[PDB]
């Protein structure tokens, strides 16, 4: 019958070409030396690249209780964080303005004594805002933001706290698109005293995939109602002109992008292909979002995009830390090779 | 009582007796479900998953699908069931080869023997058995082709023996020759219940005339084999599992491995870690929801009592963190243990050439515990010896004659009297011419070697002469006398004709009287006449009884023969001294009367036959002594020595005599001529109790040293062990057995072979191994942790119910040292690497709850995390636990002490398990800290001011955690072959290609639509590529240095062997 003999292949008999790696003293020390000599220049380059970024964070919070209405008053030191190539002379200042009704505003006067040649970006920094909560990340009807007019019982359960109010559909349901930051920033840096204006824009600030997936709604103007927190600007429900399309509303798209940490930036304005000359500038911010809603800080950030975005030494330090571990152990292992003879072998304690 | 009819197949069916089938299978078609559930749910991870699936059924508390864990538990159960079904199908296919052998049955409606299978015999059918055919079932003999009715049955499978057992038939119930005239068998038989008490049978057959008693002298059991006969007629009494031998043997039990019992204790610690994490997360969530309740009004919480929220948070974080215990582990481990058991049974060094039966592993669950064996319980007849007796050396006139002179002594020394070795050609040349002084003595010795015996000759059809002897030593002596020149040819009452090679002349001796062999006399004597008119008497036997039978008065050839016997017995040769005497007829005229009066007493014949011969011993003329060796298998002493060098204590358990098991041990070098033999042969309980007490007292009075212990052996008798095994005071036998180098038990029942193993394994913490041959050591195989059986030779029941079936005993040297130390090292790391690789990823989910108000939001999604242990981190474990070897095979057989590394827990334990979990926490913490610092506020992109969000950051964490575990697998790998270059560096290239394709065609199909544009924000950036070089190196810089330090400045015993293999310098 069958021979029942196993084959003589190199696989069945377990005999294949191997390598057998041994961490010899002439293989680990040169490796560590090479790793250090490689990670030192890239470390220095990533460290110096974060110093070329000039930014100005002005915590405009507490404007309604610490700023005067008569004239401009100096801002405390615990609210300003500026990093420029040069050095400012006059400290930042701020003022509270009360116009008609109760729409108050904060006017911040700052200085740019550097003549920035990079593209300028303007974000706002929100602190202690848990946008990554488990019941907050997935809280929006994907088909409803796609332009399709969804029915009553066909909405997805993510919009669980707010969805239907007295047999009426809400166009932007969910936890998101309800707590949107509604502080309108001035679209121009008003130059004062021998300085010109600096025009800003809020177009093409969101992702290229958000402007392609946020379609104009096809809902009925008499079948939908605004969210509960959108009633101060959309009274008596929605009308024919009161229908905010999410295609051109790029602030809605930039806020719908859920962040990963409680401290996050959100792009509002930008200006490219133009330099920012030196001098005094003024920024007007309408106060509409109270900090008591989340118990954090509302800042105004004016930055320039660098190689890794903003001043962040966290990337260049690591490249210098590994080298600090390669020029240390790689040295204490070399002094143990010449000052402490090691036995060759043949000392098996069998 | 058990009643059985003689000749009918209609009434015996009303009793419901068992058939003649055997079932060595583990599972049956009516017990698969409960046994499989008890085997699978005996672990602590399957129960954990079953309890987890019961939590998702609670409403609201299940965030994901409700069939995410039970659907996977069903998959692992189906995989385990498929493996067990394949193993059981193979076992049943191996079993089927026994129930299909030929077996003739007598039919009443046919009046002729019909050839059937071994499964159709019922209780009470006439069976005709030929020569050299295994007995189908417990048959009482009824007829044979011999005068009065005689047959020789070899019971080498019932219990280890070498001599043929005599069996006969009753009077008036033995004339049933030929198939015809078998119709007048009417009546019934009453016997006792089936019991394993061998050598005992009581009952009576109620024939149509009167009753005929029974006895164990005509009761052939299943397992014996007819020898030197033609055919026998048997009536089946017991069958199937009712056989006295195959009674205590049960189905294959659930044998747990020491690795599984350690894993069970490793899962418990993971449960405490999980409970701590869940408690921390729940307390944090409750505190955050209670204290900071006014600063989280944008989430619209329900708002209930703290007691109603703590339970919900606990239930949620149960499923949220339930992935710390990997499900793919207990499936990969099964496939690894199944693949490494198939590679073992495909090695040419464990494959027999002259039989073509390679090694098989019919139990792939205990393949990894082959490198942790501390005790080996062997067997003599069939496992160590080849059951072949041959005439090796001879002693004549104080001179040793040997066919091939060895190199230990070679020539003689001639100190006082000649002592040494000389070739047989000298004997031939001295026998040729009659001018030598030892020619007549050698002549009489040669006539002794071919006359005084009970061997029956038979001329075959081809012309070869065959010998039939109930004792193999007598047959070996006859063959030696034949091939030496005196070929015994024909025998018939008062006639023995032997052909002489010289001159080609045949002789003729008138055999007058011959005394039978008894256990008390221990002699074989034969008195006859030579063709000249003189009476000569020969007598051969052991040197204990015949020394007091002769006196010294002229033959000064005694001390030389004593030295020769002492030199022969010091090697394991069964010796027999021989004596001749020439006496006249003046004493015979009354000797014939005093002998034949023993045939007149009709009351006690066994009392007169032995004393009738004890009257003709005045002064015997000692001729010399013989040597009959029992050949061992190929490479038996070397294997025993190698296994004793590796720290394994080898025992021997045989159901043979003590004298035959003593010299078996001096030949394979298990014993020596200088060790103290603690022989314990006691007849009562108090005797063996006092013997054990005085032995422990004599062994405790000394302080012991490097000697003393290596020269100590423990020989135990059958009934003495039965008294030393009782639960009342049994530690006295165990405290002394651990101080002897070797233990040998003799005349042990098949039940005691398992009792010894069960006593050793329950009063210690060592791993046992039971190797045996034949159906007499089957229960022992089913009593140890690893049961190895011998397949090929006489007897296969021990190889069908075992776990590994080898062909030779020497293979055990490579199955344990090479294929045992590897499987213990392969299955260890392959497990320890998984528990680590599942910790270095899912622990970031616990470091992230401090940044999302303790909500439990996952960093990655479901589909990406589901592919972690399925597509990208599944091949390194397989290539580590199957195709990896830390040392070459030629070095594991050179240094057996390395086996001790697997003998103690040096590669897999709970303390080492903490070293991989803590290392997994460190890497995950490093990844999390490095990722939350580079991505400050998402402002880590130089692409027109756009920022990175949640999903664009989770891809960096998932990619960084993949390079780290592959780096650890690379640092662990000791071989680096062609199968490794596709599992560690090929799995990294797989993810880097799979991610852009998956994240660009699947979000369009409404499947995981969160990766809509992350490929631009991850692959298109320069920061995502700068992190994958600085984080996996910063996280793996601690192991790369510690490995070098441990290999260089604190080298272990295997670190030097690995270095010896690299540079090839000893
Ligand atoms: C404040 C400033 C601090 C400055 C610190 C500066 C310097 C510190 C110096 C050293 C750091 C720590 C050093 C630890 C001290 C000694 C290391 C002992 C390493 C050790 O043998 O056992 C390991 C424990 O696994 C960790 O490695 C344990 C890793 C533990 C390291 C970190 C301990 C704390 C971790 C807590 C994390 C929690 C973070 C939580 C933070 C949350 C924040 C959000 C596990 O075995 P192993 O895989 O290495 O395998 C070894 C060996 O590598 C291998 O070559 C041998 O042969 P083979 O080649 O054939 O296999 C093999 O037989 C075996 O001997
Ligand atoms: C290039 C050549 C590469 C060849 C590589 C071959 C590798 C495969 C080679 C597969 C060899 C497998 C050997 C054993 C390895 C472990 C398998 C195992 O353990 O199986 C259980 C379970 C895992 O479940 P769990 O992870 O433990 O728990 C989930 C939990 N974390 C959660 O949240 O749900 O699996 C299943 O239940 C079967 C259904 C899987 C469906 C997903 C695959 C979709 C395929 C389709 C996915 C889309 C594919 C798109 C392809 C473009
Ligand atoms: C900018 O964003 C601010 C925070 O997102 C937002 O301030 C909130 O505005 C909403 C909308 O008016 C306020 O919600 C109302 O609160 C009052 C209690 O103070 C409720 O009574 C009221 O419900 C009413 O329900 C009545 C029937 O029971 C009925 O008359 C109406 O249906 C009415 O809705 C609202 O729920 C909320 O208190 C404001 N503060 C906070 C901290 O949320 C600003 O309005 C917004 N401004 C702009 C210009 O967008
Ligand atoms: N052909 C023979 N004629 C006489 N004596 C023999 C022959 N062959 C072997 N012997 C001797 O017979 C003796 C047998 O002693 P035995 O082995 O019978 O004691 P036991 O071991 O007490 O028997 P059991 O244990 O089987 O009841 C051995 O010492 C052996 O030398
Ligand atoms: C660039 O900035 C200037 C300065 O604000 C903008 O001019 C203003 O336009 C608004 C809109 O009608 C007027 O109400 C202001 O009075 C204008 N200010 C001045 C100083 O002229 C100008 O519109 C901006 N450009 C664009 C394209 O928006
Ligand atoms: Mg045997």
């Amino acid at each position: 019958p069958t021979s029942k003999k196993p084959p003589n292949t190199a696989f069945r008999q377990q005999r294949l070409k191997a390598w057998q790696p041994i961490l010899s003293p002439q293989s680990v020390l040169p490796l560590l030396i090479f790793v250090a000599c490689i990670f030192t220049p890239i470390g220095i380059g990533l460290i110096v690249s974060a110093t070329k970024v000039q930014d100005l964070t002005i915590d405009y919070s507490h404007c309604d209780t610490k700023a005067s209405t008569t004239a401009f008053e100096d801002i405390p030191k615990k609210y300003i964080k500026y990093h420029f190539k040069s050095k400012v002379e006059n400290k930042p200042q701020w003022r509270l303005t009360e116009n008609e009704n109760g729409e108050q505003s904060c006017e911040l006067q700052f200085e740019i004594p550097n003549d920035i040649k990079k593209s300028i970006f303007i974000y706002y920094k929100i602190t202690n805002f848990y946008q990554n909560h488990r019941r907050y990340v997935q809280s929006f009807d994907t088909k409803q933001i796609l332009g399709e007019p969804i029915k009553k019982d066909d909405l997805d359960t993510s919009c669980s706290p707010i969805r239907s109010r007295e047999d009426k559909i809400i166009y932007p349901c969910g936890l998101i698109a309800n707590s949107m930051f509604n502080d309108t920033f001035s679209q121009v840096l008003s130059g004062i005293d021998d300085t010109e204006d600096y025009n800003l824009t809020n177009k093409h600030i969101s992702w290229s995939i958000d402007r392609h997936r946020f379609k104009t709604t096809k809902y009925n103007a008499s079948d939908i109602v605004p969210p509960p927190n959108w009633m101060k600007k959309y009274p008596d429900g929605y009308t024919d002109e009161n229908l905010p399309d999410i295609h051109t509303w790029e602030e809605f798209q930039v806020w719908m992008r859920t962040a990963a940490f409680p401290k996050f930036y959100k792009l509002t304005l930008k200006n490219e292909s133009a330099s920012l000359p030196k001098g005094k500038y003024q920024m007007n911010i309408e106060l509409n979002y109270p900090i008591s809603l989340f118990g954090g800080t509302k800042s105004f950030v004016l930055t320039t995009n660098g190689a890794i975005g903003g001043r962040n030494m966290s990337l260049g330090v690591l490249y210098l830390i590994v080298a600090g571990l390669c020029a240390l152990f790689g040295i204490i292992f070399l002094v143990k090779l010449i000052f402490q003879p090691r036995a060759m072998g043949d000392h098996t304690y069998l | 009582p058990r009643v059985i009819h003689i000749n009918d197949s209609l009434a015996n069916s009303s009793f419901g007796y068992s058939d003649n089938h055997i079932s060595t299978t583990k599972y049956n078609f009516a017990t698969f479900l409960p046994k499989f559930l008890f085997q699978e749910f005996s672990k602590y991870a399957n129960l954990f998953f079953l309890c987890t699936s019961a939590i998702q059924q609670v409403p609201h508390v299940s965030p994901t699908n409700r069939y995410t864990t039970i659907g996977t538990l069903l998959v692992v159960l189906i995989v385990s069931a498929m493996k067990e079904c394949i193993e059981d199908i193979k076992r049943a296919n191996s079993d089927k080869e026994l129930n299909n052998s030929t077996a003739e049955i007598f039919s009443e409606a046919h009046d002729d023997f019909v050839e059937k299978r071994w499964i159709d015999i019922r209780v009470g059918d006439i069976i005709r058995v030929k020569s050299e055919e295994p007995i189908p079932a417990d048959t009482i003999i009824l007829s044979s082709s011999e005068p009065e009715g005689l047959c020789y049955i070899e019971t080498a499978n019932l219990d280890g023996e070498t001599n043929l057992k005599i069996k006969q038939s009753r009077v008036e119930t033995a004339k049933f020759i030929d198939v015809k005239t078998l119709k007048n068998m009417n009546g019934k038989v009453v016997s006792e219940q089936p019991n394993s008490s061998l050598y005992t049978y009581e009952g009576t057959m109620t024939l149509n005339d009167r009753q005929i008693p029974l006895s164990p002298d005509q009761m052939i059991l299943r397992g014996a084999t007819l020898r030197n006969t033609a055919w026998i007629f048997g009536l089946v009494i017991f069958t199937g599992h009712e056989t006295k031998l195959l009674r205590n043997a049960t189905a294959t039990p659930i044998k747990r491995t020491a690795v599984e019992k350690i894993i069970n204790r490793q899962i418990i610690a993971l449960f405490t870690v999980l409970i701590v994490l869940i408690l921390i997360s729940s307390i944090g969530n409750v505190i955050m929801s209670t204290a900071d309740a006014k600063h989280l009004s944008y989430l619209y919480l329900e708002g209930t009592n703290k007691a109603g929220l703590f339970f919900k948070d606990f239930l949620t974080f149960w499923i949220l963190f339930s992935n710390l215990v990997p499900i793919s582990l207990f499936v990969t481990v099964e496939l690894i243990k199944y693949y490494q058991a198939f590679m073992i049974g495909s090695d040419l060094d464990l494959y027999y050439e002259k039989t073509d039966t390679p090694t098989v592993v019919r139990t792939s669950s205990l393949v990894e515990e082959l490198g942790q064996i501390e005790y080996i319980f062997s067997d003599k007849t069939g496992t160590l010896t080849r059951n072949i007796m041959e005439f090796k050396s001879c002693s004549i006139a104080g001179h040793c004659y040997i066919d091939k002179i060895p190199e230990d002594k070679t020539a003689t020394v001639e100190d006082g009297i000649e002592v040494g070795y000389r070739k047989f050609d000298d004997l031939k040349k001295k026998l040729n011419d009659p001018s030598d002084e030892d020619s007549p003595i050698i002549n009489d010795f040669l006539t002794l070697l071919a006359t005084c015996h009970t061997v029956i000759p038979e001329f075959q059809s081809d012309g070869s002469i065959k010998y039939q002897a109930a004792s193999p030593d007598e047959g070996a002596l006859v063959q030696g006398g034949a091939d030496l020149g005196y070929k015994f040819i024909i025998r018939k009452p008062n006639s023995v004709t032997v052909l002489l090679e010289e001159t080609g002349e045949e002789k003729e001796y008138q055999l007058l009287n011959i005394c039978e062999f008894n256990s008390t006399r221990k002699r074989m004597s034969a008195i006859f006449r030579f063709p000249d008119g003189s009476i000569k008497l020969f007598c051969k036997g052991a040197d204990t009884v015949i020394l007091e039978r002769l006196d010294d008065e002229a033959n000064q050839y005694v001390e030389a023969t004593m030295r020769h016997l002492e030199d022969y017995a010091s090697e394991g040769l069964r010796t027999l001294c021989l004596a001749m005497r020439d006496i006249s007829e003046g004493e015979y005229e009354e000797w014939n009367s005093i002998y034949n009066e023993a045939a007149t007493t009709l009351d006690n014949r066994a009392e007169k036959l032995d004393e009738a011969a004890n009257l003709i011993e005045k002064n015997l003329i000692l001729i010399g002594a013989t040597a009959i060796e029992d050949k061992l298998q190929d490479g038996v002493p070397e294997t025993i020595h190698t296994l004793q060098e590796a720290g394994i204590k080898i025992w021997v358990l045989t159901g043979d005599r003590q004298e035959t098991a003593i010299n078996i041990g001096m030949s394979c070098r298990l014993l020596s001529e200088d060790m103290n033999l603690l022989i314990i042969n006691e007849e009562t309980r108090d005797d063996t109790e006092r013997n054990l007490l005085e032995k422990i007292n004599a062994l405790n009075e000394h302080q012991l040293s490097t000697h003393d212990m290596n020269t100590l052996a423990l020989v135990i008798d059958g009934k003495s062990l039965g008294f030393a095994l009782e639960p009342e005071l049994e530690d006295y036998l165990l405290t002394v057995a651990k101080l002897c180098k070797a233990v040998i038990c003799c005349r042990v029942s098949p039940l005691q072979k398992a009792l010894v193993v069960k006593m050793v394994k329950r009063k210690s913490s060592s791993l046992l191994l039971a190797i045996g041959d034949g159906a007499n050591d089957v229960s022992m195989i089913q009593a140890a942790h690893v049961g190895v059986g011998i397949s090929g030779m006489e007897g296969m029941q021990a190889a069908r119910s075992a776990d590994i079936a080898v062909g030779q005993f020497k293979f055990l040297k490579k199955l344990l040292l090479v294929h045992g130390s590897w499987s213990y090292q392969r299955i260890s790391v392959a497990i320890l690497y998984s528990f680590y690789k599942n910790t270095a990823l899912y622990m970031t989910q616990f470091w992230y709850v401090f940044a999302n108000a303790f909500s439990g939001q996952s960093i990655m999604e479901s589909w990406t995390m589901s592919f972690y242990n399925l597509f990208f981190t599944v091949w390194p474990p397989f290539v580590i636990g199957v195709f990896d070897q830390f040392v070459s095979s030629r070095l594991l057989e050179r240094y057996p002490q390395l086996y001790k590394l697997g003998q103690k827990g040096q590669f897999f334990s709970v303390y080492i398990f903490w070293g991989w979990i803590i290392n997994g926490f460190f890497h995950s913490a490093i990844v999390f800290i490095g990722t939350i610092l580079i991505y400050r506020y998402g402002f880590a992109l130089n692409m027109h001011g756009e920022l990175a969000d949640h999903w664009s950051w989770g891809v960096t964490v998932y990619t960084t955690s993949v390079i780290i575990v592959l780096g650890k697998a690379a640092l662990v790998t000791n071989q680096w072959t062609k199968f490794t270059l596709i599992a560690i560096p090929g799995s990294l290239l797989f993810w880097l290609i799979f991610f852009p394709i998956y994240a660009s065609i699947f979000p369009h199909a409404n499947i995981s639509r969160e990766y809509y544009g992350v490929v631009k924000h991850t692959y298109g950036s320069g920061v995502f590529w700068l992190t994958l070089i600085v984080l996996p190196i910063f996280a793996l810089v601690r192991d790369f240095l510690w490995k070098y330090y441990k290999r260089m400045y604190e080298p272990e015993t295997y670190h030097v062997i690995q270095e010896m293999q690299k540079y090839n310098i000893s």
